[PDB]
């Protein structure tokens, strides 16, 4: 959609280091537009290509009971013909491949919101205080351990003309802003206004999950200079790359649940949404929604005594037939099933080939784990706790 | 078969005085993007900083003639136009003897703005250094400069200067055989 | 060199890494110690053929093996079923490659295998034989080298020198030979003698062997490459297959027998034609018709055979011949499907997925 | 009537080509040379993250010696010790007496790495340059088998000799062994 | 026991390469602790043992003029019995002898402060930025030609959580920091706070010299494989080892007088202390300590005109009785006498045994050098001045 | 050999020992009896000359009167001691430079070990047997058998030589020491009751034995092969411990061999003989020093103490004023030297020496 963002950022830095404020503000704005245009292009192209040439599986095809030589060749030819159709479509409609890749340090500087720093400085200089407080507050939200930003915000707020409604973020995803705002509105006993924000949080969470599933079909990564002697076959390279892609798709559920203001990712993200929804609908007066949401929570954790007590209370006060006729949400069912299948496949690959994997969720049952790596997992947990205690002892000795 | 050239970048070298000549380069514009554009933009002098008045520090005999570090002549610097570094794209080509340029890196995805050049067919440098060009004329100039007397640091005693470094346009991509120079 | 050879039972005293034995043989050669170099070169050839046989065998317990089928809760997600099957096949490969004698030693690189498949060692062999007074095997090895590389210059002069000397004049034989080549040779030789039953027996014994060799040579070509570009998922599991498709396409012209310095054109069609004529000469039209239909399937445009089927159709109702007796044999249909599908897939792949960055001049 | 003291043992299990050829049991002198013994035991056990397992004997000289232990490269130039790249030689209180005695191999002054010997004949001329640190108590017929394998010009064996297994054994009470051959 | 430093440093660099930050920080902290623990153990045991069994000779033993044979045997037996007692005490107290040795590369790298580099990187990556900036400053003072470390330090200073009073060194001994700080404060003309730092510097210097003379008794150093053909006697091997030990003791006055930042060791270390202390004392208002320090400096150097004039001036302002009552310090007396005796012994050994010795000080009177060495040095001076005048004549001919 | 002396060595004979041994062995391989025997004689002369020169150097360096020390060093003992040691080492180097025998190539220590075990004596006796030089062959065999008396073929040769009459005229040692001959003469004089002659032999056997013992004791400080690289004090302690091991054996080697079994306590037994002779001559005034010397050397004798009880019953009859009960200084000095050597070695063995070599 535009020239590479890194070139624009480098030009902006070079212009800013000599006092050309219009140049730096223009360059930073252009880069911040180009990155989003590129990401939207990749997402749309990948989704369209996946949905235009679908996986035409043929379970009706029983290859041969008598012959065994050519049937495998026919199956392989058909499958790879479908694959070649998809690859041709993708290559044609993605466009140039130079703009779609950039250095890692550039991604680092684009995750610390440095262009917002340059923009706030230049916009204060230009006397555009609204677009200065916007950038300054966005950077401060990006890094909460900069009290220099705090005194800069105080210096800006001392000047008149600053509006409270202009304290915007413009960087974080909506599914997190709405969730934090909803929990803040709920904490002070406002159940009437609490529900819409959380409902939007679920909707935007499902949309964001769908958008982030289709964005780590990326280049394979190697162990540094180990790709000179990479000597794997066709059906081994395919499975290696697909295993790493599944690792991406299963580790993109701990990135949707991390805010830079919080040093740790949220624990039990999504079942917590349902818990807050059931509590809110309890407080409001809508009780069918309360029982539905309590049940949809129980499906994730069927061994919770306190929520079972709450569900028993809701059913006892309400009618038994209504409670029995009401069941879990559908999208939660589909999400759970697909994640369970991916986890099963990844655990089997770990058991056989030897590729590491760390579970990013807690609702995972015990039936999917092979009875061979739990020993290793508690062993590594033991080493971690021992290292923590030993570091504490070293700190005590230093004093 | 052979790869295609798009643009020609011409250097005009001088050994202190009594210049040696002009060394033309043909750059593989379609095989390797993101390294040809950097080189042409650095050469022609569009971003301010450029190759004009560079210094070929390492002039190792029948190994290479490195250079291009315009910030300081020590030989451990240089900044591109894509920030400071940028990654390797693809080593679709290999070093086939004298005259095959490359990019000099200090590790993995540590490309800067420094040259390479070969004078003998090197085989242990295939798969580490991206190749993006192949000299076309004036290889006798390279053969002449690679003979200058150096100390035990490979830095020539007589300074070499790139007086001019422009850009020459070609109206048609013509392929080149992959033998040498 | 190929007399004391048996894949299922290989002597344990001649199992060493291929590159080490080959380098030892070459170094002994350069030092002018013939007999030991002859022995070790023969050992290296035997070990190369053993490795190829082991690969072509282990690459066929995985494809042609039944697999389970999960429930509907997994049958509704094809993107998981396909790659789960591929994971199971990769595991079967990695498990069946452990347990074979030829794979637990140190494997060779790619350039050594390139030289071996280029039929270069035979060069040294012929010279070595002439330095142990083994002239028949010397001319046999020189001719085997020239059979694959008929554009040589020094080897043509050497072969002229060997042919000039008497004694070695009927020992011109190949040493890289298969079963179907000699079987087809016997079949043609006996057919020229108007001996019929032996001809049909030879053809019905030749057919399965050629098809088995062809399918093994197809399924042994799913090999590795050298990484030279970093691309996406769908653009990197669909660019390895293009090279694999080139390898699979250049796999029918290598199996055709060569006779009298001229390769046989349309091998399968010719073999079916010989079968059909041998059937017809015996007035046994029961199985003659399927061979004719198969030949029509392989060669659509013909005149004599089209007249033959016209003549068959005119009297279709006097021999008690049914319509289902006119279908081509299934193996021929499978061969036709595979060849046509591969050709059209390459025609589709050399239009979009290949990059346009290389020229001839 | 005097001999050094064995404190710990280290045992190998070898494959020559496609056949298992048995066990070699080293007795290691921990009192006299503690540093080299600790390094060799920590490499044999392999708990540090690397070890001798699946390495190969990359030199075999008939009626002179057999040498191996390089696991990094495999051709005779690598090998990193537990104590960094290289460490100095400790002391030369023991000599080479004949067949069976195991010492360390260095490529210059105080450059001990991870490549050992097993001598096979009396080795007087190597006395005072290499640090002897063990003797092969049981299983010498295996070394006799390994030594006569066919080798090429570089003396790397034609087949492959592999240290398929390598572990350690504890001695609860150090016991002294003589200073003779075998 | 206390594990070796090389093993810990190798483990730390390995864990840094793999990518476990707690492992590397813990390992290098342990290494830097254990090295100093080993050094302290060596110093304490050596000093205590050598001070528990003194060398006092038998007062009752007398030379025997009549029987000239037995007296030698008895003398050797007594002296070597005392030596045996000392060696027994050392061997029992020290412990394992293997730990105190490590290769040349490890000493060379521990001299350049690499564990501080790895520690600052790991402490930045574990978010303990105070110790990160401390280690960064330690490395930066350790190596003055590292601009990337300067950029890191500037970023840390600009980064929040970093102050200006937390800058420590943790590596340089006090006797150097105190002297540099005293000379810096005296440079800005604050004599009021320029005497105490120099007092502390003097006392810590004497403590450090006494402590680090006792770490010179080390293994004899054979060049290459020369120990195979070394065929020295008993009473010659003893003298060879002791002459080397005396040389390594005397080359300890040129190791305390150099700093990692400075390229060349300081000139006249200790007379400079006394000179600066004299200037500060004169400026403050002390006259007694001024004249005392001037007299003490005169003891080392007998031809310095400026200090002679200063002494005369202070005798003029004060009384002659005050000058004559106060004398030089005792420490200078003892230090000078001991160093002069050691120099005389080493010069005799050079004159006879031919073991080279270059003088590490300029206050040594010329009478200690023997006649042969004096003549050789005079010839060297004559040929040097001849070369200088030849160079001058050649340059004149060039003009 | 009386065919040379310390100050009578010729000029051509000053040639390296290793070359002489090698050429002698070559000639012995060539059956050239005269050349090999003569060159072996030259080699033995060279070996004895080397021993004499080393002993004289190491007994003139240590016996050097101590020069007057400086005053300022009286407060630093370590520097005083090691300065004296440096002076001694330099004097040793000068004196060794002053002697001719050390100006040639130094043979390896294994050749010295072979010479100490008298390996050339077997070759000498075999050459003499091949040359029918029977008396010299018997002399060489008698010389060699003092170290390996269990040799079977040597026993056969000795029996065959003794078969011929007069073989006892050829039994003797080529390296017989003077004090041994003087002691034999003393014993013969005592046997013949010639008391007046025996005292001269005893008074000539004391100083010569003392000189020999001190020479062999003080010439033991030699080289050592470097096995471990250790600290300063520990390495010197190990050096001197090995030197002690070599030192404490002198009183055992120097013991005379009479009748095939060494006579225990040479000095003490000869002192007892002297006391008996003095009692036979009624010279108890000079016998009392011998008695107290014997007690000092051998206190474990009850007969001796009752003899002194009988002496002290009426000691005033003869007129002794206790001056005769003071032991002779040489006996006291010898006792102190031996006692210190043994106690020091015991302490070093218990505390210093490493225990990493075991039994069996
Ligand atoms: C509960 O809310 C749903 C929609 O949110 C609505 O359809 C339903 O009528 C509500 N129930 C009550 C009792 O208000
Ligand atoms: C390979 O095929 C044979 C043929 O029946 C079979 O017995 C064997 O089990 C197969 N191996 C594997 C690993 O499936
Ligand atoms: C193979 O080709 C034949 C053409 O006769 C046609 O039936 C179909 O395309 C293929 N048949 C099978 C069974 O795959
Ligand atoms: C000189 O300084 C010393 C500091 O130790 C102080 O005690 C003394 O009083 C000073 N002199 C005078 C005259 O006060
Ligand atoms: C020892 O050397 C000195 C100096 O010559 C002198 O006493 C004498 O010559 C030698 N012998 C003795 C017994 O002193
Ligand atoms: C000699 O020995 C006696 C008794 O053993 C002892 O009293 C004396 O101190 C020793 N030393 C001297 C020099 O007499």
């Amino acid at each position: 959609g535009m020239v590479t963002p890194d070139l624009l950022f480098a030009e902006g830095t070079a212009a800013y280091a000599r006092g050309d404020w219009p140049g730096v503000v223009l360059s930073m704005e252009r880069a911040l537009r180009s990155r989003a245009a590129l990401r939207a292009l990749r997402l749309r192209c990948r989704t369209q290509c996946a949905a235009d040439f679908p996986w035409e599986l043929d379970p009706d095809w029983s290859p041969s009971p008598a012959q065994a030589s050519g049937a495998a060749a026919l199956r392989d030819l058909s499958f790879f013909g479908g694959l070649l159709r998809r690859a041709a479509c993708l290559r044609r409609c993605l466009g140039p491949p130079a703009a779609h890749s950039l250095s890692e340090e550039m991604e680092l500087e684009f995750r610390k919101r440095s262009p917002y720093n340059y923009l706030q400085v230049a916009y204060f200089k230009i006397n555009k205080l609204e677009k200065a407080v916007a950038a300054a507050h966005t950077f401060f939200v990006g890094n909460p351990e900069h009290m220099e930003m705090q005194q800069n915000l105080d210096y800006y707020q001392t000047m008149s003309g600053v509006k409270e409604a202009d304290f915007k973020d413009l960087e974080t995803q909506p599914h997190m802003q709405e969730f934090r705002l909803g929990v803040r509105l709920y904490s002070e006993e406002q159940p009437q206004e609490a529900v819409p924000h959380l409902e939007a949080a679920l909707q935007e969470y499902f949309v964001a999950y769908e958008e982030c599933r289709a964005l780590c079909e990326g280049p394979y990564d190697y162990d540094g200079y180990n790709y000179l002697e990479y000597n794997a076959d066709l059906f081994q390279a395919i499975t290696d790359h697909y295993i790493q892609v599944l690792n991406c798709k299963q580790n993109c559920v701990t990135e949707l649940a991390s805010h830079p203001s919080r040093e740790k990712p949220f624990e039990d993200f999504l079942p917590s949404h349902y818990n807050y929804l059931q509590f809110a609908y309890y407080n409001i007066g809508n009780y069918t929604q309360a029982v539905e949401c309590a049940k949809t929570y129980l499906l994730f954790f069927p061994n919770d005594e306190v929520m079972n007590q709450n569900l028993a209370y809701y059913a006892a006060m309400l009618g038994e037939e209504h409670t029995r006729s009401i069941g879990p949400r559908e999208s939660a069912k589909e999400y759970r099933q697909r994640s369970l299948l991916e986890k099963e496949l990844l655990f089997f690959a770990y058991d056989v080939f030897g590729i590491p994997f760390v579970d990013p969720d807690s609702w995972t049952p015990e039936e999917v784990i092979p009875k061979r790596l739990q020993e290793k997992q508690k062993s590594e947990r033991e080493t971690a706790v021992r290292i923590s205690q030993e570091i504490g002892n070293l700190m005590k000795e230093i004093e | 078969k052979g790869p295609k050239v798009t643009v020609k970048v011409y250097f005009d070298l001088r050994i202190g005085d009594e210049d040696v000549g002009r060394v033309i380069f043909g750059l593989f514009g379609k095989t390797v993007p993101k390294t040809v554009d950097n080189f042409v933009a650095l050469a022609t002098g569009e971003k301010g900083f450029g190759y004009k008045n560079s210094k070929f520090h390492r002039v190792i005999k029948d190994f290479m003639i490195q250079g291009g570090d315009f910030t300081r002549g020590d030989g451990t610097g240089g900044k591109s136009i894509y920030g400071e570094r940028f990654p390797d794209e693809n080593f679709k080509l290999k070093h086939y003897g004298p005259g095959w340029v490359s990019m000099a890196n200090a590790g993995k995805d540590t490309n800067g703005s420094q040259f390479f050049i070969t004078t003998v067919k090197t085989a242990w440098l295939d798969g580490k250094h991206v190749v993006f060009g192949k000299v076309l004329e004036g290889m006798e100039v390279v053969r002449k400069v690679e003979s200058t007397k150096t100390d035990s640091r490979d830095k020539p005693l007589k300074d070499v200067i790139i007086a001019d470094c422009g850009k020459i346009e070609v109206e048609k991509p013509f392929a080149i055989a992959k033998e040498a120079a | 060199q190929y007399e004391r050879y048996s894949f299922r039972s290989f002597p344990r005293d001649e199992l060493m890494p291929l590159e080490s034995a080959y380098r030892h043989a070459l170094d002994k050669y350069s030092g002018e110690h013939w007999a030991e170099s002859v022995g070790y070169l023969e050992i290296s050839l035997r070990l190369h053929r053993l490795l190829r046989d082991s690969e072509a065998f282990c690459h066929r317990n995985c494809s042609a093996a039944p697999q389970p089928e999960p429930a509907a809760g997994l049958a509704s997600y094809p993107e998981l079923r396909l790659f789960g099957g591929l994971l199971r096949r990769a595991h079967c490969l990695k498990r069946c490659k452990q347990g074979l004698p030829a794979f637990r030693q140190s494997q060779p690189s790619r350039e050594v295998l390139a030289d071996f498949q280029r039929r270069e060692p035979y060069k040294f062999l012929q010279f070595a034989y002439f330095k142990a007074n083994n002239l028949p095997k010397a001319i046999a090895a020189a001719h085997t080298f020239l059979l694959k590389h008929p554009d040589d210059e020094m080897m043509k002069r050497n072969m002229a020198y060997y042919k000039s000397l008497p004694g070695a004049e009927d020992y011109i034989k190949d040493l890289e030979t298969k079963s179907y080549e000699s079987l087809f040779i016997r079949a043609v030789r006996a057919y020229n003698g108007e001996n019929w039953r032996t001809s049909i027996t030879d053809m019905e014994l030749a057919l399965p062997d050629f098809f088995k060799a062809f399918y093994e040579c197809l399924a042994a070509c799913e090999g590795s490459r050298e990484i030279k570009d970093f691309k996406d998922f769908y653009l990197s599991i669909a660019d390895h297959y293009v090279e694999v498709l080139e390898c699979k396409i250049q796999c029918e012209e290598n199996l055709t027998p060569v006779i009298g310095g001229y390769p046989v054109e349309k091998f399968v069609a010719t073999m079916y034609h010989y079968l059909q004529f041998a059937y017809y000469k015996l007035n046994d039209l029961k199985n003659a018709a399927p061979c004719a239909v198969s030949y029509l399937l392989f060669d659509q445009n013909d005149k004599v055979m089209q007249q033959n089927l016209v003549y068959y159709q005119y009297h279709r109702d006097t021999w008690g011949l049914s319509d289902e007796h006119f279908q081509p044999r299934p193996e021929a249909v499978q061969f036709f499907n595979v060849t046509t599908l591969q050709k059209e897939l390459y025609d589709f792949a050399k239009e979009n997925i290949m990059d346009d960055d290389e020229g001839e001049v």
